[PDB]
Formats: structure tokens, sequence, C-alpha cells
């Protein structure tokens, strides 16, 4: 019952590709959005790109052209196709998920993908 | 019951001042304000809250002299079903112990339904064929939708159309009750005899009321432990990282944590 995000795809590699998945299971009454954030150590937890429910994806500018998020809204599933990689990249990239549950909007995080450049 | 508080607010002749003031006596009904955080109230927590405590109802008439009441759930500040006559429906609950609180609403009630949708946003904006950011709020549409779910036990109201006025009454009373910012957008909308969708300003503050919460509550000082991004009117993102541009922003938040020593200033 409890949501279970479980990611893969990640690793070592370098400038100029690298496609992360999740799949989430549990209890699931509406999910809002899944989307791909990233953190680098000593930086803050920032946007890569979301997929909410009956809208565009929106990417962070860092992601235009070079990502693309795919969510498919009847298995939980979302994945990124990253192209074009840099140093700069090179962060643990984090699932997350917006589930509403009793009326109010609740962020689930997965436990973390090392994505090395 | 119907013994739960009622609140009456009526669309015929409205103005800036009678919204505020039934705005105002839904949060003094919603809240005690014993428990505050960092300047802003919190809903009781559903953990412990007996059923006598648990709903109020707010009596909604229009100029068609047509009256619903709505039920709303004190926990979350949301629309959970409503009474028209003789009828009543609730939105479909994910658990138990929501839908066996339902069964002591409008106990009386002949006739009483639940809904093959649950009420969170994105259900509603599938089941009416539209988002947020394209159903107009305002005196005007809140008028029609108190019409909509009137006709509705009689067969006459269709399903999109029900859920599109669902989305108009609880961006009108249930987020405006959350956030003064949302409360602060209708009364520009009546006071200008206008109605309009909603901004990115208010979706992304509607979305994030539980991320604000948790963020807030989580603090013992009011500082955010990871920043949140929200919308300006002109869709552009900026990151919140405490408390402070907030109290002027959110009236009330869900329960989500015991207090840490000192947050309660
Ligand atoms: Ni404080
Ligand atoms: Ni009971």
């Amino acid at each position: 019952a409890q949501l279970q995000l479980v990611e893969t795809g990640g690793g070592l590699v370098q400038a100029g590709s690298l496609r992360l998945s999740c799949a989430a299971s549990g209890s699931i009454f509406s999910m809002h959005a899944m989307g791909w954030f990233r953190q680098a150590p000593g930086r803050e937890r920032e946007l890569v790109a979301v997929a909410p429910t009956g809208r565009p994806s929106d990417y962070a500018d860092f992601a235009k052209g070079r990502f693309t998020i795919s969510r498919d809204n009847a298995k939980n599933t979302v994945s990124l196709q990253m192209h074009s990689l840099e140093p700069e990249d090179t962060a643990v990239y984090y699932c997350n998920a917006q589930l509403w549950e009793r009326y109010v909007l609740n962020d689930y995080w997965g436990q973390g993908t090392q994505v090395t450049v | 019951p119907k013994q739960y508080p009622i609140i009456n607010f009526t669309t015929a002749g409205a103005t800036v001042q009678s919204y505020t003031n039934f705005i105002r006596a839904v949060r003094g009904r919603l809240t005690t304000g014993a428990d505050v955080r960092h300047e802003i109230p919190v809903l009781p927590n559903r953990v412990g809250l007996p059923i006598n405590q648990r709903f109020i109802l707010v009596e909604l008439s229009n100029h068609a002299e047509l009256s619903v009441t709505l039920a709303l759930d004190v926990t979350n500040a949301y629309v959970v079903g409503y009474r028209a006559g003789n009828s009543a429906y609730f939105f479909h609950p994910d658990n138990q112990e929501d839908a066996e609180a339902i069964t002591h609403l409008f106990t009386d009630v002949q006739n009483r339904y639940t809904f093959a949708f649950g009420g969170n946003y994105d259900r509603l904006e599938q089941l009416a064929g539209n988002l947020r950011e394209n159903i107009e709020l305002g005196n005007g549409p809140l008028e029609e939708a108190i019409s909509a779910l009137y006709y509705y036990s009689t067969g006459g109201t269709q399903l999109p159309t029900l859920a599109r006025s669902f989305i108009i009454c609880i961006q009108m009373i249930s987020e405006a009750a959350r956030f003064q910012y949302i409360e602060g957008e209708m009364r520009t909308r009546i006071r200008y005899n206008r109605r309009s969708a909603p901004d990115p300003s208010v979706i992304t503050l509607e979305n994030s009321w539980g991320r604000l919460s948790t963020a807030i509550q989580e603090s013992n000082q009011g500082a955010f432990a990871s920043p949140i991004q929200l919308q300006r009117r002109n869709g552009s993102k900026f990151s919140v990282y405490d408390v402070s541009i907030l109290i002027p922003i959110i009236a009330l938040m869900v329960y989500r944590c015991a207090p840490p020593p000192s947050s309660q200033f």
C-alpha cells in the first residue's frame, strides 16, 4: 500500500547519452505529476523535467533540447532520456511523484541515482 | 445533520464585503486558531478528531432562489459533498475512515449517493473536459454553479458541467479560505463584476498548499529545509526559502506535524 519508487538507469558516462527510469507501485489514487530532479554536492535540489497530468511537460532551461521526459499515465512510470551530457550534469538524480491524498498534494522521492559525466 | 455549524452565502447582490464576511466566517468554523505556527493557523489534526467536530456546512443561494448546501471537512477545508433538497452526493473516498465519516453528514436526507469519481482537481478536470487554467471564476460562475448543482438530482445537469461547478465552488470557497491571496483574487473579480480563469500564481499556490504546510511546520524558525518553487502571474518561476513572504498569502495550513520547539511563535 505504501508508495514505492524504484529508479534505474544511472551510472558513469562522458560528454555527448544516458536514460533514467522510475516505476511507482502501491496505492495510487491520483498521480498529479511524475518528474526528475537532481542535486549536486554543495548545491540545492533542482527540477530537471516534470510531466503534470493534462499539461505540457515542464523542462528546466538547461534541459531544453537535450533531455526528453516521458510519462506513462496508466503505468505510473516516468523516464528521462538525456543526450549531450556535460560534467556540469553530474549529480544524484531523484524521481518525484506528486499524489493527491485527502485533497492535499503530497511529494514522494526516489532514493536517488548517481549520474557521473 | 446539519447540526454541524452552517455558514450562509448568497450570490444575489453579493459584494466585496459580503464575500469577505463569508470567507472570514468559514475560516472561523474551520479552526479555533489555537494551533498557530510562525503566525499561520493550522487546521485540526485529523488523528483523534471526533466526528461531531469533523465538518461544517456552507449553504449557498443564488439569484434563481435555488439553494444547495456544501459539506467541508475541517481537516483540509475541502468540499466533500453536498445536499440539494432530498438528495445528497459525496465525492468517492479513498479510505475506509473517510467513507465511514461521510455517513454522518445529512443523515435525514432521503437519498444518498457516492459519485463514481474523487474530488481532487486531476479527476474533476478530467471529467469537466478542461483544466483549472481555463475555468472562469467569479460571482457569475458561482451563480451558475449553484444552479447546476441544484438540478443534478433531477437529471438536469450533465457530469462535465457538474465537475466544472465543483471546481468553481472549491476554489471560491475552500481555496479562498486556505489562502488570503486567493480570497483577494475573488474579491477583485467581484469588485469589477468580472469572470476570469485563475492565473499561474493561483494554480501553483493551490497545488503547493501541502508542501508549503510541511515546509513551514517542519521548520524551527520558519526557514525551509529546501526551497519551494512558485509562479508569478506571468508564469515565471521563483523560489520561496522561508515563511516570511507567505504570512500575507496563506491563511490556514493542513496539519502536518507536532510543533518543533519555538515554532508556535
Ligand atoms: Ni516562528
Ligand atoms: Ni460513525
